[PDB]
């Protein structure tokens, strides 16, 4: 977990995002997941904050980049795999 | 005598093979549920029923009994046979206490059925998504939610299937006491949610109502037409 | 490696079964534990660990009769059957023959009930090493049991994580065993414990449990303040 | 654990059943059998792959069985397989008469028929009947019934479908030229030959290389008869006479 | 061949504010054959419950191992001491296991609640139970339980007082009932056990009774 | 007895190219009357008839079960069964549970599908499968059935005339029984006709 | 032994002797006949009082379970059910049950009558044992559906009190208890001979 | 590896394991145990607002004197549940007593690694039960690998690791059971995914007296409000 | 031991029972229904031993249940009634048998109405009337005097109640009220219960 925030934390350093942050819960509502699951997370929050044609990123849109990188794309994750291998 | 462990934690701790069955499910035809003040209204997308086929043996909607019915998302095979186990405890509940099963009672049976076959040895899960919907003693209506993993909820409306996703956020917008006060209105917000992801209505939909504590009754091709032609009016003449 | 070493029934082409030394693996592990005999006593001394620091550290002495206890070490449940096991061939016997059941007999069902489930596919060994303190017509007794089944009868023995050093403190004082009190059997078991434990920490009484048995003395088990009286005694490092 | 366990009754990472579709498209490259409903009775028509010159004739039927007294089917798929099925559909049936002094209703035999396919497809580690039947009934609740099983457990009523080669070929065109409340038994005859010519282009139709089951009710009887030699030749020739008049038709207007 | 021989055999249990009383005669018959004088009926079951056990003796030996394997069952599985009623519970479903092939035993129960105070629960063959005052089993209930009622339950005297029995007039009233039992009945003699139990523990005093 | 709980009368004869099958019609439980059109004669096939008598329950439980192996024989064997595989078939039916029997005594009657050759037999509780060529009897009053049987059976013998002594002796017997009877039921099967007949008797 | 239960408008009200006699001998004048299920439901005992107080103590068991399973409390009709099925299970191995089980439900105050043989039948005034045919007497006699709360006390406590008075087997104390919507209370435990004193 | 049975080169059963990773998918619940009694508040995952809250029941009772609050897959959770109620209810008939919390957790702990090749897999779900026995208030922790241990303050599920730094930063032994309501409720805020509105979490307690006591919607909007 | 009639017409079943539970010399409930309504027109009249006729009433009233619900279907009353001789068959010769006599009263849009008898040995026959009991020994003889096929309901009707005053006359168990219903084809119609106070 507090290697998981310390991911976000990084990739969002030089993100547009809102006042408040939560990265705390994010790293918890995506557990077992992978630095590159955490960057994935971060640009699709600032893709959705962009197709809506906004400049600032909020928990929402990165809530919905957790749906969209740790939910749906669950199914082609590696880590299932490469932690037995 | 095959015992075989065939659903099994994955490293992350994801059953994977329960999360296929509710991938089964979430490939098959929508099916809707909302219930009013005193009806409960359960509409399914026919998906492509031919002019050869006999629609009465398409049965994507069943009576487990006379105050209790299911609507179907996933393997036809497994739906009758989930629904025929319910049929089958439901009379035996009828026979062990001298009252007709609850819609929460036949709900917690078919998710206990599922679990038990989601972590029973040489088992696969039921790939299979319901909707039971039905009335009480007590004349409550009652509409419930259960997953492949055995896991059932109780919602206010649901819709389960390929238009999952896009029914229910159109049923989470636009669904009120205002919208439900008559059981006409109930019907006319199950055909709405329906046509958001049927391309063409009427041909792809099929409603079942019930009404309280009188029976199930299947809305004919007609009537289902009728209600479309009044939802086109009431589309119309906002626009 | 990786291909040997899935199931039990598959030998590794050097003779061994990594599922039991997987097993064996777990037991060491387990928390520390130091069973250790004299000429009329035997005595468990086990460290509890906390897995959180509100929570109360897991026990680790068991009764298996009244002249019969088990420190465990490795995966709970299964010390727990192995524990049910030992009971119930305990009362059998008490109950067939109206006598305490041996130690050394008892340790044999224990060996040939934990090498079933290793030659057989799809089966598992035990994962949960025993040191077995007991008493019986040919005094006391201590028994170290492996998830490989193969028992040993110890003068002194410690099993667990960190359980070498409390291997080689026993080593160095069975002399002074065999010949002292029953407190200062104690205190030569805590001592063990404590050479097993980090310089940082030290014994306390939320910290051990103590189980001792003996000619006219049924097993018994002290842990929070009970065992204050054999700390008080006991010197620092 | 097994290394050769091949986990036949497992999920695939999307939902879906790999050895009952192996068995669907086996189906598939099995040989043509399709039913036709009418107002007057049933019919089911159904390619021979067993057209060798040195092959006896022993049997009333090859592709097509008899489960009691007003119910036939016919199998696509794997004789074998079939054969058990049939011997199961059978034992159903009679198990109803038995219980009930009734013959059992088309759907309960085929509903039962599936329990079992489903069974098959959920437990153990067995792999599936390849096999996909075809009923042609008759009961005193809808009268005339055709029914199409599949592998997967999963049956439809349909009033007239194909199963095995070029089946797809055969439904699009019993869809388009099949008429709802009409088409008794002759015109049913007349686009069952039709279908079957257009489904095995590669021989003309040889009245040797196809077996017709009718299925009717006399005075109150169920009588399931296969068509003769003479009766197929007969059918096909008047079909070959209609065509050939269309053509004629078709090229004068050019 | 009968699987059921009555051994005979005299139980008796007094209850009370903080003690319980649970009398035996050591007499152990074979229809005419007396056997052993020895071997009481009564065992210690806890440090607060002892058990009368009457009838046929193997049963009664069987009966007791399964009570006395059953307790330590508990105790190992609960890490505490068996209470008087969960002892009784728990033998009452023993007993009615075997319903269909009852265990021909007659079984009083006297120990000490959990409350402190004296309990006397008295079964039947079969299981059924329920908590007395005072009990006795075996071949001289009917000769023993009527005085019992007279003395310890004052019935039938009018304007008496109704003063507590203390330990020494229960002792006093068990020894006369059993002399008694021993005088008129056969299957009494030998001597007599009382097994006493109190908060300090259970004390145990054997009187002698007549032979014959 | 057993049998004489609810009575029964079934029997079976032969002439040229033609048998005949009578059953007495009752189903009353010890003395008491239940109904009178009860059928104990039940056609196996085109021209093969069987008449189980005994236990009412025995008799409908083995009708029951010998038509489900029959359907079966049948559907498996593209065939019609012939009389002497019935005949086997309800002796395996009849002794596959000697140890607790069906108390039904079968009388088969019926013509040789190929060549219709007449055919009787009659088998025990326990399946004793008895082949003749003159009679077949079965049921309470076996004894004046075969004394009627015997006393006025002639052979080789045309179908007017074996219906005509086939039903004075049921008649008679089931007359001089009185735990069975009121109304015999005749079955004449020929080569190309089945006669059912429903012949007068004392309703008592 | 002997035992009555009857509904009046008020609750089911329950009352049965004390008396476990082995033959011509009895063993205790302070048998509970009326064992409490639960809150919600009391079973009587006549005839075999181990076999009745071993299986309704099981379907108290069942019944508690049902309740924590379904969050409501188990019918009359349903508990009755669920006896009846328990006891045809061993149906003619031995079993000599006999029982009354009233509660409050749904659907009113709730009686119903089972024992060994799977007689489980409803009604309004039952009666079990060796004095029940007395007991049905006073009873029936006494008895009316518009009954006030005392007087239905009176009608059971007298209608035992003959009971005891004339079977032999049927002695003890007139153990009363009532059953209302908020479950049941032991009335009153009064001895048969300060009864006799009174009338 | 192939098999549910196979330990892992450091000694790991595997399956065990995964269920814990599949616990750290849950819900959190927060369990305390004082001396006035036991408090279990778990948050309620609401997907969307036509689920009816009500109809999602983490927080059960075993028995008058017992409650659970599960996390982690709840089917599992509530065949345990199922077997925990029927265990107590054996007690109870065959012993005339109840259950303590000790016994009826390991009751139902033994039933964890009963799986093979009965159940195919381990139960991926963590339990607090928490009730009040002969010898007070008791809060057991027990998880998929069938080891229960008796804690002050546990708080399992997906916020589990912060959710009990805060109760070590909270929690003291001698405080109320109002407070230990106030201070979970607290936590479970923090570590709450959307607002705690009183509708989208379960809160029971069960004191050394009164049964286990489901709080209504009342008392919940009181303690909010409060907070 | 108790009584069942039961009366067939040109399109009416019409069936009465009586309305006394009895254990011992004592009769315990004046207003006991032995009708086991299997379906929508097909009821069921269940006497014999105590407990036996519950059970096995109640099973094949919801194994019927259980066929309606599964096909769409209603079980015919020829067939329930085979269903039912053949489930009382298997059980005849096992450890559980039922003791139980039956009369499945029945309407069929086709068939029409069919009353058919049979005794706790599985033994069907399909009667115009039936009465089952030591009373039936007295009934049936005033039935088959005074009964003709083409009976009309309200004949029927009388015809039942006189037969019941001679019960009353000649029987000697005290059975004042019987039950009565008709099948038909608009269902179950439940009549005054015929009482002799």
């Amino acid at each position: 977990l507090e290697g998981r925030t310390h991911i976000f934390k990084i990739h969002a350093r030089s993100m547009s995002v809102e006042r408040d942050i939560r990265f705390e819960l994010l790293a918890r509502l995506c557990p077992n997941s992978t630095g590159a699951e955490i960057r994935s997370v971060c640009t699709e929050a600032g893709m959705f904050a962009i197709r809506a044609r906004r400049k600032i990123a909020t928990e929402k849109d990165f809530l919905e980049a957790v749906n969209k990188v740790i939910k749906s794309y669950a199914k082609f994750s590696a880590t299932p795999r490469y932690m037995t291998y | 005598s095959y015992d075989r462990a065939i659903t099994v934690f994955s490293p992350d701790g994801h059953l994977f093979q329960v999360e296929y069955a509710q991938e089964a499910v979430k490939k098959g035809s929508t099916a809707v549920g909302v219930r009013g003040r005193d009806i409960v209204v359960l509409g399914v997308e026919k998906k492509s029923v031919a002019k050869l086929q006999d629609e009465r043996t398409v049965r994507k909607i069943c009576a487990l009994d006379d105050n209790v019915c299911m609507a179907f998302a996933g393997l036809t095979a497994d739906a009758r046979i989930v629904i025929n186990r319910a049929r089958v405890e439901c009379q035996s509940h009828r026979l062990t206490v001298e009252d007709p099963v609850t819609v929460e009672y036949i709900t917690r049976y078919i998710a206990s059925l599922k679990q038990r076959y989601t972590q029973s040895n040489g088992r696969r899960p039921f790939g299979i998504s319901a909707l039971i919907v039905g009335f009480d003693f007590d004349g409550t209506p009652r509409l419930y939610q259960t997953d492949p993993s055995g896991t059932y909820h109780a919602w206010k409306a649901n819709a389960i299937g390929r238009g999952a996703k896009s029914v229910r956020e159109f049923l989470e917008k636009n669904y009120t006491d205002e919208a439900i006060e008559t059981d006409d209105l109930t019907i006319k917000l199950v055909i709405k949610a329906l046509l958001e992801v049927v391309q063409s209505g009427g041909k792809n939909i099929e409603l079942a109502v019930m009404r309280r504590d009188q029976s199930l009754k299947i809305l004919n091709p007609e009537e289902i037409e009728k209600y479309v032609a009044e939802i086109e009016k009431e589309k119309e003449e906002n626009e | 490696r990786n291909q040997y070493d899935n199931d039990v029934t598959v030998w590794s082409p050097q003779g061994r079964i990594h599922q039991i030394e997987y097993a064996m693996e777990a037991v060491k592990q387990g928390s520390a534990t130091v069973g250790l005999k004299s000429k009329t006593h035997a005595v468990l001394v086990a460290l509890k660990r906390a897995q959180s620091e509100l929570a109360a550290h897991q026990k680790k002495i068991l009764h298996v009769d009244n002249h019969i206890g088990i420190s465990i070490a490795g995966l709970t449940a299964d010390a727990r059957l192995l524990c049910n096991f030992m009971r119930q061939e305990c009362l059998d016997s008490r109950f067939v023959f109206d006598r305490p059941l041996p130690v050394s007999r008892l340790v044999s069902l224990i060996g040939s009930k934990t090498q079933i489930p290793t030659q057989r596919y799809g089966r598992r060994p035990y994962g949960v090493g025993l040191l077995i303190a007991g008493y019986d017509d040919m005094g006391p007794h201590i028994f170290q049991t492996c998830p490989s089944a193969n028992y040993f009868d110890c003068r002194a023995m410690s099993i667990g994580a960190r359980s070498q050093s409390a291997r080689t403190y026993l080593e160095r004082h069975m002399s002074e065993f065999m010949e002292c009190n029953l407190n200062e059997l104690v205190k030569h078991g805590l001592r063990a414990l404590r050479e097993t434990l980090p310089a940082e920490q030290d014994l306390t009484t939320k910290n051990v449990s103590i189980g001792i048995v003996g000619k006219d003395l049924e097993f018994t088990i002290y842990d929070d303040d009970d065992v204050s009286p054999f700390l008080e005694g006991l010197e620092e490092r | 654990s097994r290394r050769y366990d091949s986990r036949t009754t497992i999920f695939s990472p999307e939902g879906r059943l790999y050895q009952v579709e192996y068995a669907m498209e086996a189906i598939g490259h099995a040989g043509t059998c399709l039913g036709i409903l009418a107002n007057d009775g049933v019919l089911l028509a159904a390619e021979r792959r067993n057209i060798h010159k040195l092959l006896d004739e022993v049997f009333f039927s090859e592709k097509i069985y008899k489960l009691n007294e007003d119910m036939a089917c016919s199998v696509a798929g794997i004789t074998s397989d079939a054969n058990v099925l049939t011997n199961e559909l059978r034992l159903i049936a009679q198990r109803y008469l038995l219980q009930y002094q009734e013959p059992i209703p088309c759907e309960q035999l085929v509903t039962a028929l599936c329990d079992i396919k489903q069974a098959y497809t959920q437990f153990g580690g067995k792999r599936p009947f390849g096999v996909s039947l075809l009923y042609i009934g008759w009961d005193k609740h809808y009268g005339f019934q055709l029914y199409q099983s599949d592998p997967s457990g999963n049956y439809g009523g349909w009033k007239a479908t194909c199963i095995g080669n070029n089946s797809a070929a055969a439904v699009s065109m019993l869809k388009q030229d099949y008429k709802e409340g009409e088409m008794t038994l002759k015109s049913a005859l007349a686009l069952a030959i039709k279908v079957l010519n257009k489904t095995m282009d590669v021989s003309k139709l040889s009245a040797e290389k196809v077996e017709i089951a009718t299925l009717t009710r006399e005075n109150g009887k169920t009588v399931i008869r296969v068509l003769k030699q003479k009766e197929v030749e007969q059918l096909i020739k008047k079909h070959e006479e209609e065509e050939a008049k269309a053509e004629r038709e078709k090229k004068e207007k050019e | 061949f009968s699987p059921y021989v009555f051994n005979g055999g005299t139980i008796l249990a007094i209850a009370g504010e903080d003690f319980a009383i649970v009398a035996s005669d050591t007499r152990l018959s074979e229809g005419f054959s007396i056997h052993t004088r020895d071997s009481p009926k009564c065992y210690k079951l806890t440090d607060k419950t002892v058990i009368g056990c009457s009838g046929f003796h193997g049963d009664c030996l069987t009966l007791t191992k399964i009570i006395e394997a059953r307790l330590k069952m508990y105790k190992h599985s609960n890490n505490k001491a068996m209470t008087t009623g969960a002892i009784a519970a728990m033998l009452s479903t023993i007993l009615y296991s075997r319903r269909f092939f009852p265990y021909y035993v007659y079984n009083i129960i006297g120990g000490l609640d959990e409350e402190g105070k004296g309990a006397v629960y008295s079964f039947d063959p079969v299981g059924s139970y329920q908590r007395d005052s005072f009990k006795a089993g075996g071949s001289a209930s009917a000769m023993l339980q009527p005085l019992l009622d007279n003395q310890v339950g004052f019935k039938n005297m009018q304007n008496v007082e109704h003063v507590p029995l203390s330990l020494d007039r229960a002792m006093r009233l068990v020894k006369d009932v059993f002399i008694s039992a021993a005088e008129r009945d056969v299957y009494t003699g030998d001597a007599l056990r009382i097994c006493i139990v109190t908060k300090e523990g259970i004390r145990e005093e054997t009187v002698s009774l007549r032979k014959d | 007895s057993i049998m004489s709980y609810n009575g029964g009368a079934v029997m079976a004869m032969k002439g040229k190219n033609c048998v005949a099958i009578a059953a007495d019609r009752r189903f009353g439980i010890q003395a008491q009357m239940v109904t009178t059109d009860f059928q104990k004669i039940f056609p196996m096939g085109d021209r093969l008839y069987i008449g189980l008598a005994g236990l009412a329950t025995d008799v409908q439980t083995v009708a029951q079960r010998l038509k489900f192996r029959l359907n079966l024989y049948e559907l498996k064997e593209g065939r019609q069964i012939k009389p002497y595989t019935l005949m086997s078939m309800v002796a395996n039916l009849l002794y596959e549970k000697r140890f607790g029997p069906y108390y039904t005594e079968p009388v088969i009657a019926g013509l040789d599908p190929k060549t219709f050759k007449p055919f009787i037999c009659s088998l025990d509780l326990i399946g004793c499968p008895m082949v003749t060529d003159d009679f077949v009897v079965s049921g309470t009053c076996a004894e004046q059935m075969y004394g009627m049987c015997e006393s006025l059976w002639e052979p080789n013998m045309d179908p007017d005339h074996l219906f005509e002594t086939i039903s004075q002796a049921m008649l008679n017997a089931v007359d001089r029984d009185a735990v069975s009877g009121m109304g015999v039921i005749v079955h004449i099967i020929e080569k190309d006709k089945i006669t059912t007949r429903t012949l007068k008797a004392r309703m008592d | 032994t002997t035992t009555l239960a009857f509904k009046f408008r008020h609750g089911v009200i329950v009352a049965a002797d004390s008396r476990a006699t082995a033959g011509a001998y009895i063993a205790s004048q302070t048998v509970k006949k009326v064992i409490e299920i639960n809150p919600y439901l009391l079973g009587t005992m006549a005839g075999g009082a181990a076999d009745c107080s071993f299986w309704e103590r099981l379907l108290a068991r069942q019944c508690r379970i049902y309740e924590l399973r379904n969050k409501e409390r188990i019918s009359v009709a349903a508990a009755s059910k669920l006896l009846a099925n328990m006891v045809y299970q061993y149906k003619g191995m031995g079993l000599s049950m006999g029982t009354m089980i009233c509660g409050w439900d749904k659907r009113g105050p709730g009686l119903y009558y089972v024992d060994s043989e799977g007689n489980r039948i409803s009604g309004a005034t039952f009666s079990v044992g060796s004095g029940s045919v007395y007991a049905y007497g006073v009873m029936d006699r006494g008895y009316s559906y518009d009954l006030e709360v005392e007087q239905a006390y009176d009608l059971a406590r007298r209608a035992i009190y003959q009971a005891t008075y004339r079977d032999a087997y049927s002695g003890g104390a007139v153990n009363l208890y009532h059953v209302r919507e908020d479950g049941w209370i032991r009335v009153s435990s009064d001895n048969v001979a300060d009864l006799h004193e009174k009338y | 590896d192939r098999g549910v049975n196979t330990f892992s080169p450091e000694g790991r059963l595997f399956q065990v394991e995964y269920a814990i990773e599949a616990i750290k998918l849950g819900s959190t619940a927060i369990g305390i145990q004082t001396s006035e009694g036991v408090c279990l508040a778990v948050e309620k995952r609401i997907t969307s607002p036509l689920m009816e809250p009500s109809s999602i029941e983490k927080i059960v009772e075993i028995d008058a004197h017992i409650g659970c609050a599960m996390s982690g897959l709840i089917a599992d959770a509530k065949t345990l549940i199922d077997k925990a109620r029927v265990e107590t209810q054996n007690h109870w008939f065959t012993y005339n007593e109840t259950m303590t919390v000790e016994s009826v957790t390991q009751a139902v702990s033994n039933l964890a690694l009963q799986f093979g090749e009965a159940m195919s897999r381990p139960f991926g779900v963590a339990l607090l039960f928490g009730g009040v026995d002969e010898k007070g208030p008791q809060l057991f922790h027990m998880d998929p690998s069938g080891t229960f241990v008796q804690c002050d303050a546990r708080a399992i599920g997906s916020a589990s690791e912060g959710a009990q730094s805060s109760l070590q930063e909270v929690y003291h032994k001698s405080m109320t059971l109002k407070e230990a309501i106030k201070s979970s409720l607290i936590i479970l805020k923090q570590v709450m995914e959307e607002k705690l509105n009183a509708t989208n979490i379960e809160l029971a307690t069960v004191q050394p007296g009164q049964n286990f006591h489901m709080f209504t919607k009342e008392e919940l909007e009181e303690v909010i409000k409060d907070i | 031991m108790e009584y069942l009639i039961g009366i067939q017409g040109p399109d009416y079943v019409l069936v009465a029972s009586d309305r006394v539970a009895a254990s011992n010399i004592v009769q315990m409930k004046d207003d006991h229904d032995k009708m086991f309504k299997m379906s929508e027109k097909i009821l069921l009249l269940c006497v014999g031993e105590a407990g036996d006729t519950v059970q096995f009433a109640e099973y094949i009233q919801k194994n019927v249940q259980l066929y309606k619900m599964r096909n769409g279907y209603e079980l015919s009353p020829t067939a329930a009634a085979n269903f039912t001789r053949r489930n009382l068959a298997d059980c005849l010769r096992s450890r559980t048998p039922y003791h139980v006599n039956l009369l499945l009263a029945g309407y069929d849009e086709h068939e029409g109405p069919a009353l058919y008898y049979m005794d706790y040995l599985a033994a069907l026959a399909k009667a115009p009337f039936a009465a089952h009991g030591y009373g039936a020994f007295l009934t049936l003889s005033i039935l088959d005097r005074y009964y003709t096929p083409t009976i009309s309901r309200e004949r029927a009707v009388e015809l039942l109640r006189k037969c019941l005053e001679e019960l009353q006359k000649r029987f000697i168990l005290n059975l004042p009220t019987f039950s009565v219903r008709i099948i038909d084809k608009n269902g179950i119609h439940d009549l005054d219960n015929i009482s002799f106070p």
